[PDB]
């Protein structure tokens, strides 16, 4: 199991310098943008010309690799919880006999060991545990969020704003109030920056309460 | 046999399909009659 | 506004200009192309930068390129 | 001991992430080529295909083999 | 005469040239390819047949014969479900024990250690369980032998080849004009009257004369092998008469009139049958005889060759007031000469059609033994729910394609479509705001009780033993229909459905069908539905009113139905198409009935399942946990999520493997979409580049340039990967955990 | 269970006067086709099948309230 | 010269027309002769029948204008469309075509604007330019 795990790391290491190198290499320009130092670090795309350019951008490949870091650094501390979780326990043979397939991952570290984190809470009561049980579920929410600026794109949300702009402009006791600025949707980059941002924090603060809770219900 | 039904049999989906499933029953009988190979056998 | 340069291996096809929703682009006389004319942008400040002058281009790598600068409500496309 | 191990963990693959990240940058804005005639960077540049196009096959050969493994002990 | 038959004979040529020669209906692709992208677009326009052509009657009769072809593959399916019934199955066997036998017509050959997914599946059997209710249906139908069905097989291969050959025949031989098409009227009357009347009136017969005899032995305790074959209980009247004494009066009080004599086979019973637990099959008969008298009287309501007869444009033209304008005028060219619109409406009442049968199929269960196989009810509701939205966003990416094409504003001017289009602004914004509201008045609750049971403040929750939400009007509804019989049905001896109320049907120890009480729980899972519905609906009416322009892009019907983007500008126009807005509307339909099958789920697993024990106590599933912990996302997450997928996780080693592998696989495929719907083009077709620097160093650079995926086709594979995964979980999920427990 | 009646005379009497009324109906209301001109066999066939229609409903809800 | 007595297309109106952005910054209007009276398609969504004779309509943006032009040119035959930009002063600005002949014809007087003397593979490096006021293009 050791052995699976550490070239799925080798794996995973591996692949994130892809998207990091390659985008290193490319960010001043490839056969399908070759003047690609003349628009920056960061631009959203080179429009759909040329068979269509998304995230074509060397910021877009640090975007990209993100996701790869995650799993990445996912996998390494998956690893290093159950397999210290299991010695800890007496219970080392759980971890060499389960960790060479994907379900005993699934059953018997994620969850198996989730029972007292998901019980910090409850229609009986509750304990020091909820917190936890609260955030949680709070990272199981705002990682689904972050799906949602990585999803649906630009064009959707900004006919949804201008039918919004047409609302409030013909509202009455309501055009009295006027804006500053004219509501528009987010431009493509910051979208898939505030969905990093929102799929980020979801995975850190999911995994900080798995692995907090866990490790206080079973030992402390 | 039609010369341009033989064309449409040298599609690429065709003899893909025909391909892989040949090296399927390839790996289906060769474990059916040598079962459990996890080893060359020395 | 947005930013539209059109370089010196423009052959003058006149493609970019029929492609530009927002007339930006227009046709000048030249003498570089067998054509006999070049485009040219005199009215960037209408330009919502939908590149679709850069997708009309038949030239081997762009003669029109638009680079994306400082948004204004035209450039923005805000009808409001 | 969990949680140090988490932390300085995900700090780890962020710090990596912002080293290849400000390096892109460097190649945008503060590579300058001619100052660089055959360099050692510019090597790199030169054969930049061959770096992506092997990293990309260590990368498939590790992922196809890795997850077969696993798949098939499932 | 006006309706006639008009035909062109041998129009195309059978030959098998067009078979060598991929992309030859469409002129863009008949070049051949030059990139890679040209593959995928020969498999994405090929059915697309308005944009090969612009000739009406061409398209038709394509339509036509590949609706041929489609029956003939259902034919053939339903053969097969025969045949495997007949030779793979131990239909017999759970004949003689219905309550004890679990259904399987599939048995998997010995390879690889595969073989123990032949599970003891009782009958003295091993095989794979099978949920689709088919067992249900021919015990219903009355066949007791497998002879029957594999003269059930053969029929469906013949009627198979007669639909193929129908295929080939009204395609290449004969195909009609687009005047035999374009007949709206002539159609419905004899698709109402012929294909639905004369269809409930057979099939009345068959239950009639086939069905209630066999039935009525069957529930008696008569043997399967003892029971008389059909074609005895056809012509001997007296062996008839002896379970139904009517059969002795014959004909006569049908055509004198004097119905009520028949009320021994034709009854308004109600309820459920004690014996089996389905409905009672006098009260079918009576339903689709009802039925067919009522089609047949509505197929002849349109005007034809002689005189008498509506004609559908002067109701349509004559329907209009003063807040709409021409009003419903224009609307008949419109469906008679758009395919696509008539395949947006169509598509759209088939996925209501096929809700409304998920519901009223696990409350009145029709099928005798269905209500207590358990599996088989959880499987028929989630899959027919599923066809039922994934067929109501079609209706609206049909609508959307043809607002893109087939809208003409000349013909369409101030009639309602010219007017929603004059609104849509008004429409969009205030389903926006109602939508947040639902959002907000709905999931805020669940959240709100999170934070109050995370807080220890268990008296500020939403729930029934704090502050209450009380569903009272679906309360007074189920009141109502519990006191229904003798009072407003006074001819009905029980109650629709004991849903609404009444006693506890229980077949073999196990809950048939028992009264499904509505709390605090049940009415924030109703608004989340709504919530849910009313997103769906906004994604998808902003994408089809917003198909041809807006404020965004002037010239938005130019670009075509589904198109990428019109480039970075105006701040960026990504995803601007209605093909988008119907790619997002299937994520949130994904999402809707995920949310209805889960409600549906744990409702019935834990307060209606279960087991009947002494002194009448109903013991269920998860012992009605649904009350306390379905008002609570953490409760949502371990009392349903974590505690009911322990079956599937625990599977491995037992015949219910398949279903944890099928759980991780679906894992997998779901994680695998992420990469198609989070990254963009640019990116794979620079690293392509670098691919192709390596296949070029040794000389195999392929002819076919190799490209990275369109836009849209990169957005297509991400959702269809997205769907399979999550469908293919909640599948293996639910299959797993109620064979195991139910 | 409604009761409904054994075939006598007056079930004729009301089959017969549903049919002529919907025949005079028909005769009346129908647009597309002294005053039995233009009769034809469609529009008799249309008018004894609603006067079918109409007397079977009139004769089972008169055997129903009890007016037979 | 926008003649603001021109008349209007026959609409019935919509909700997708001018904002008050129209009033306060900035507004477009669209003149053309049609030949006949003839339905079209709104720029904004809906149906509106243009008159014989001229039309004069008013929009929000200038690409709504140029697309209901696109639209007359190409299934009407239209090509005398003048299109003009008002100010809330009352200001009006002619923009297209804007010296009377179409920008995809070459007209004498015109001026190159943004053009540059070399290929696109000439640009200067970022590096290159960095904190100087040079631009790329050299
Ligand atoms: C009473 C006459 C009648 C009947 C039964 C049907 C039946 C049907 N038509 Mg239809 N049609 C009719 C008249 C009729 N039509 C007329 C007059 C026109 C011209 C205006 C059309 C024009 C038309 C079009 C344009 C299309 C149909 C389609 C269909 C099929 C709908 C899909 C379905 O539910 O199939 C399942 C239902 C079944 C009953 C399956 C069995 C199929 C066979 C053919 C039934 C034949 C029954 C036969 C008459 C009696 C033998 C039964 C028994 C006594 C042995 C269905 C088979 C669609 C289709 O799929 O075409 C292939 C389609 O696109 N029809
Ligand atoms: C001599 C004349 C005569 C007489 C005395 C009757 C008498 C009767 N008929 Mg009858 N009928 C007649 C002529 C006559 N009919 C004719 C000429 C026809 C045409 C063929 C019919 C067709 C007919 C049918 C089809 C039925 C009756 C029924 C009945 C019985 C009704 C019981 C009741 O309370 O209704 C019930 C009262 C209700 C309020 C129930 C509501 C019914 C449905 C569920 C509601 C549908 C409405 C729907 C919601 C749409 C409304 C929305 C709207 C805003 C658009 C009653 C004894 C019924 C019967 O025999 O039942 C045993 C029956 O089913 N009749
Ligand atoms: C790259 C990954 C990988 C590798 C190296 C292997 C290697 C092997 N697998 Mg495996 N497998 C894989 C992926 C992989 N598999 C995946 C992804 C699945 C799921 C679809 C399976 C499912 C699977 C099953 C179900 C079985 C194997 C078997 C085998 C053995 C082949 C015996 C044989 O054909 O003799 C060749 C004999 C000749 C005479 C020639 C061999 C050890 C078989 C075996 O013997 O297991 C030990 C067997 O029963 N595998
Ligand atoms: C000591 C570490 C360090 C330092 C000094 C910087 C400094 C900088 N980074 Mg960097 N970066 C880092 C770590 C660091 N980063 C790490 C760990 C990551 C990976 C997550 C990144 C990822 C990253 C990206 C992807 C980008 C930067 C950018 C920038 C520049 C502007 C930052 C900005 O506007 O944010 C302001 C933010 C706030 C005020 C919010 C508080 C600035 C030179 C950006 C830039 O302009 O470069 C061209 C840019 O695009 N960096
Ligand atoms: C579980 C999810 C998942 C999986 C399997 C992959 C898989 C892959 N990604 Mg990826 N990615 C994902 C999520 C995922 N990604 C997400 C969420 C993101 C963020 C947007 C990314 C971002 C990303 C980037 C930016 C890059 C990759 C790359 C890669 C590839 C190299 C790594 C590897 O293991 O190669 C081995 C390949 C696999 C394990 C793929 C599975 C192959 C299957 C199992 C073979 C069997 C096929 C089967 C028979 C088909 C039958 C279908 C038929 C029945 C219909 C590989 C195709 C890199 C790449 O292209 O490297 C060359 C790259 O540059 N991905
Ligand atoms: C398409 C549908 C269909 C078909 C093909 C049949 C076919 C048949 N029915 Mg049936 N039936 C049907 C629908 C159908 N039924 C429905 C919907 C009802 C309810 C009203 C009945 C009620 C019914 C009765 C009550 C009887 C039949 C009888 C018969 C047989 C005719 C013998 C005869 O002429 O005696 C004519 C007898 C006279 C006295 C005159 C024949 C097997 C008769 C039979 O032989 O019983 C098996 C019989 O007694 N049927
Ligand atoms: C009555 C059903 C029906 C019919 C006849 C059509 C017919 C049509 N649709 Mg429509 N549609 C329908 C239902 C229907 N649709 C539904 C229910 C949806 C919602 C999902 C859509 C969504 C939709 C969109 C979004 C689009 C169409 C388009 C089209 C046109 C071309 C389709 C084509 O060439 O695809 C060729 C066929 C294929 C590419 C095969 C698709 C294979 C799918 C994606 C995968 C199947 C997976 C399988 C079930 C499970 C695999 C699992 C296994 C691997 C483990 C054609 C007019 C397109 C168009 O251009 O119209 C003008 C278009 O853009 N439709
Ligand atoms: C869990 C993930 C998630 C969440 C919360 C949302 C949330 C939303 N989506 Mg969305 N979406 C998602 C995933 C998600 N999406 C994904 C994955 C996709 C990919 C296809 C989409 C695609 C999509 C489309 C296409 C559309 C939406 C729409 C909506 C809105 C619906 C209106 C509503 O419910 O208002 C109520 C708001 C919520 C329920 C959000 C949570 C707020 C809760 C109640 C707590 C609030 C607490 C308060 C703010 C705390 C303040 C603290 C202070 C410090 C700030 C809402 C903003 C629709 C829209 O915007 O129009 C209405 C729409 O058209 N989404
Ligand atoms: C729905 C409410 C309702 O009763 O509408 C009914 C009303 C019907 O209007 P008219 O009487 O003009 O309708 C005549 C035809 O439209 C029907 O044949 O519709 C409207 O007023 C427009 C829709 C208002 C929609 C507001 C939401
Ligand atoms: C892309 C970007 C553009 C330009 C700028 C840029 C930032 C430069 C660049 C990014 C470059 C990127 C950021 C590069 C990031 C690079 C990685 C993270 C460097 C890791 C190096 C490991 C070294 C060789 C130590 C190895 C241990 C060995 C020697 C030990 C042997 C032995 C020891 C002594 C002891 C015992 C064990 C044994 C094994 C016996
Ligand atoms: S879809 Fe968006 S990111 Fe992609 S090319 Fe179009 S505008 Fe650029
Ligand atoms: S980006 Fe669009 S608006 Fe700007 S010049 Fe090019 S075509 Fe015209
Ligand atoms: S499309 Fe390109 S080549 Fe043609 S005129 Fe414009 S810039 Fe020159």
């Amino acid at each position: 199991g050791d052995f699976l795990i550490h070239h799925a790391i080798a794996l995973a290491l591996h692949t994130t310098t892809l998207i990091l190198v390659k985008g290193a290499l490319d960010a001043r320009g490839s056969k399908l943008m070759p003047d690609k130092k003349d628009f920056g670090y960061s631009f959203p795309c080179d429009g759909p010309g040329r068979g269509g350019t998304c995230d074509i951008s060397a910021w877009d490949a640090f975007y990209l690799s993100m996701f790869w870091m995650l799993n990445t650094i996912g996998w390494v501390t998956f690893y290093w919880h159950w397999k210290h979780v299991t010695i800890w326990q007496g219970n080392a043979g759980q971890f060499n006999e389960s960790s060479t397939y994907i379900m005993g991952w699934l059953r018997d570290y994620l969850w198996l060991n989730s029972s007292p984190l998901i019980n910090g809470y409850n229609p009986f009561g509750m304990n020091s545990l909820s917190v936890w049980s609260w955030m949680f579920l709070f990272g199981h929410l705002i990682w689904a969020t972050g799906f949602m600026f990585l999803i649906s794109w630009r064009g959707y949300w900004q006919e949804l704003i201008e039918t919004l702009v047409w609302a409030h402009e013909r509202t009455p006791l309501a055009n009295l109030v006027r804006w500053k600025d004219k509501p528009v949707a987010l431009s493509i980059v910051q979208a898939r920056l505030v969905g990093l941002i929102h799929f980020t924090a979801g995975y850190i603060f999911t995994y900080a309460a798995f692995v907090i809770a866990s490790t206080t219900g079973k030992f402390g | 046999m039609d010369s341009n039904f033989l064309k449409y049999l040298s599609t690429a989906p065709v003899l893909f399909t025909v391909w892989l499933s040949f090296t399927a029953s390839f790996i289906i009988e060769a474990n059916r009659f040598f079962p459990d190979m996890l080893y060359f056998p020395m | 506004s947005h930013s539209v340069k059109v370089y010196d291996t423009c052959i003058g096809c006149t493609q970019c200009v029929r492609a530009c929703p927002c007339d930006v682009l227009e046709m000048v006389s030249w003498d570089g192309c067998k054509a006999g004319q070049i485009a040219s942008a005199p009215r960037t400040e209408d330009c919502i930068g939908c590149k679709r002058c850069e997708t009309a281009c038949p030239t081997d790598f762009l003669s029109v390129r638009v680079y994306l600068g400082g948004e204004t409500t035209r450039s923005m496309g805000l009808a409001y | 001991q969990s949680a140090l191990y988490t932390h300085h963990q995900y700090i780890a693959g962020f710090l990596m992430v912002g080293a290849f990240a400000h390096g892109a940058i460097f190649f945008v804005r503060d590579y300058d080529p001619e100052q660089n005639k055959n360099n050692v960077l510019a090597r790199i540049l030169d054969h930049k295909e061959a770096i992506i196009s092997h990293l990309s096959w260590v990368s498939l050969f590790l992922g196809f083999h890795t997850l077969g493994i696993y798949v098939h002990n499932d | 005469k006006k309706v006639s038959i008009t035909v062109d004979r041998d129009p195309v040529a059978t030959s098998f040239e067009k078979w060598a020669q991929p992309g030859h209906f469409s002129r863009t692709l008949a070049k051949g390819p030059k990139t890679t992208t040209w593959i995928w677009n020969l498999h994405a326009d090929v059915h697309d047949f308005d944009s090969h052509t612009n000739s009406l009657e061409d398209i038709s009769r394509k339509i036509f014969s590949a609706h041929f072809g489609q029956l003939s593959i259902i034919f053939l399916w339903l053969s097969g479900m025969y045949f495997h019934g007949a030779r793979f199955s131990n239909y017999s066997a759970w004949l003689s024990n219905p309550t004890a036998v679990k259904p399987s017509a599939q048995v998997v050959w010995p390879i690889v250690g595969q073989e123990i997914l032949n599970g003891d599946v009782g009958g003295g059997f091993q095989g794979v369980q099978v949920t689709s209710g088919f067992f249900q249906i021919w015990r219903a139908s009355g066949i007791t032998s497998e002879v029957e069905l594999y003269w059930c097989a053969l029929a469906g291969l013949l009627m198979s080849g007669l639909m193929i050959f129908a295929g080939w025949f009204h395609y290449h031989k004969a195909a009609p004009k687009l005047e035999w098409f374009q007949n709206a009227e002539s159609m419905l009357n004899h698709h109402l009257s012929g294909l639905l009347g004369l269809g409930c009136l057979s099939w009345a017969g068959h239950q009639i004369h086939i069905s209630l005899p066999v039935n009525k032995l069957l529930d008696a305790g008569v043997a399967p092998q003892e029971i008389p074959l059909p074609h005895e209980f056809l012509v001997n009247r007296d062996l008839m008469a002896q379970l139904y004494p009517s059969f002795s009066k014959g004909l006569v009080p049908f055509f004198t009139l004097n119905w009520s004599e028949y009320s021994d086979f034709l009854t308004f019973k109600g309820g459920l049958n004690p014996v089996t637990g389905g409905l009672w099959l006098s009260d079918t008969a009576h339903h689709h005889l009802a039925l067919a008298v009522l089609f047949i009287v509505a197929g002849h309501m349109y005007r034809t060759n002689w005189g008498i007869g509506h004609s559908m444009k002067e109701i349509l033209e004559a329907h209009k007031g003063p807040f709409t304008g021409e009003g419903h005028k224009g609307l008949y060219e419109i469906l008679t000469t758009s395919w696509h619109a008539q395949l947006a409406i169509n598509l759209a009442m088939m996925g209501s059609v096929s809700i409304i049968v998920a519901h009223h199929m696990y409350a009145m269960p029709p099928y005798p033994y269905i209500a207590t196989d358990y599996p088989t009810q959880l499987s028929i509701f989630t899959h027919h729910m599923w066809i039922g939205g994934f067929c109501v966003v079609g209706g609206a990416a049909h609508a959307g394609i043809f607002m893109v094409r087939d809208y003409n504003p000349a013909q369409n001017y101030n009639n309602l479509l010219d007017r929603v289009i004059r609104h849509r602004d008004a429409i969009i914004s205030h389903l926006n705001w109602i939508c947040i509201f639902l959002g907000f008045h709905s999931f805020g609750l669940y959240i709100h009780n999170d934070t109050m049971r995370a807080l220890g403040r268990t008296q500020d929750m939403f729930s029934d033993t704090a502050i209450q939400l009380k569903p009272v009007f679906a309360q007074w509804v189920q009141s109502i229909h519990t006191l229904a019989p003798g009072n407003t049905t006074p001819n009905a001896l029980a109650t629709a459905s004991y849903a609404f109320g009444g006693d506890v049907v229980a077949v073999g120890n196990k809950v048939a069908m028992m009264p499904i009480s509505l709390g605090t729980a049940d009415f924030m899972v109703h608004h989340i539905h709504a919530f849910t519905i009313h997103v769906t609906v906004l994604i998808l009416l902003k994408g089809v009113l917003f198909s041809r322009n807006s404020r965004l892009i002037p010239d938005k019907a130019n670009l075509g139905f589904r198109f990428p983007c019109d480039g970075p500008g105006r701040g960026g126009t990504c995803q601007s198409s209605a093909w988008d807005s119907v790619f997002l509307g299937l994520f949130w339909m994904y999402n809707c009935i995920s949310v209805v099958i889960f409600h549906f789920s744990w409702k019935m697993q834990s307060d209606v399942w279960g087991t009947v024990q002494a002194d009448g106590t109903v013991t269920h599933i998860t012992g009605g946990n649904f009350a306390q912990s379905a008002i609570t996302i953490n409760g949502w997450l371990r009392d349903f999520l974590w505690a009911q997928a322990s079956q599937v996780i625990q599977s491995y080693g037992s015949a219910l493997s398949a279903y944890g592998l099928i759980f991780l696989g679906a894992h997998f495929i779901w994680a695998f979409s992420l990469m198609f719907l989070f990254s963009g083009r640019g990116y794979w077709q620079e690293l392509i580049e670098s691919i192709v620097w390596a296949h070029n160093k040794l000389n195999v650079a392929p002819a076919i340039q190799p490209r990275a995926l369109s836009i849209t086709q990169g957005r297509a594979v991400g959702l269809a990967h997205y769907l399979l995964g999550g469908i293919g979980t909640t599948w293996a999920f639910f299959l797993a955990r109620i064979i195991s427990v139910g | 269970v409604p009761q409904t009646v054994a075939w006598s005379a007056k079930t004729g009497a009301v089959m017969v006067l549903s049919n002529i009324l919907c025949i005079v109906a028909g005769r009346y209301v129908i647009q597309v086709k002294g005053s039995f001109a233009g009769f034809g066999l469609p529009e008799l066939l249309a008018s004894t099948s609603l006067g079918h229609i109409v007397g079977s409903g009139a004769i089972l809800g008169l055997s129903y309230v009890g007016v037979l | 010269t926008l003649n603001l007595q021109i008349p209007s297309p026959t609409f019935e109106g919509s909700t997708g027309g001018w904002l008050r952005a129209a009033e306060v910054e900035e507004k477009y209007a669209i003149t053309w002769t049609s030949p006949k009276e003839q339905v079209f398609e709104m720029p904004t969504g809906g149906a509106a029948i243009m008159r014989q004779g001229e039309n004069l309509l008013y929009l929000a943006r200038k690409e709504q204008c140029l697309a209901l032009a696109t639209q007359v040119k190409n299934s009407f035959k239209i090509t005398d469309y003048k299109v003009y930009r008002i100010f809330p002063s009352g200001e009006v600005q002619y923009l297209h075509p804007k010296d009377g002949v179409f920008p995809e014809k070459v007209n004498a007087g015109r001026v190159g604007v943004g053009n540059v003397s070399h290929s696109i593979g000439k640009n200067l490096n970022p590096a290159q330019i960095k904190f100087t006021s040079k631009s790329f293009n050299g």
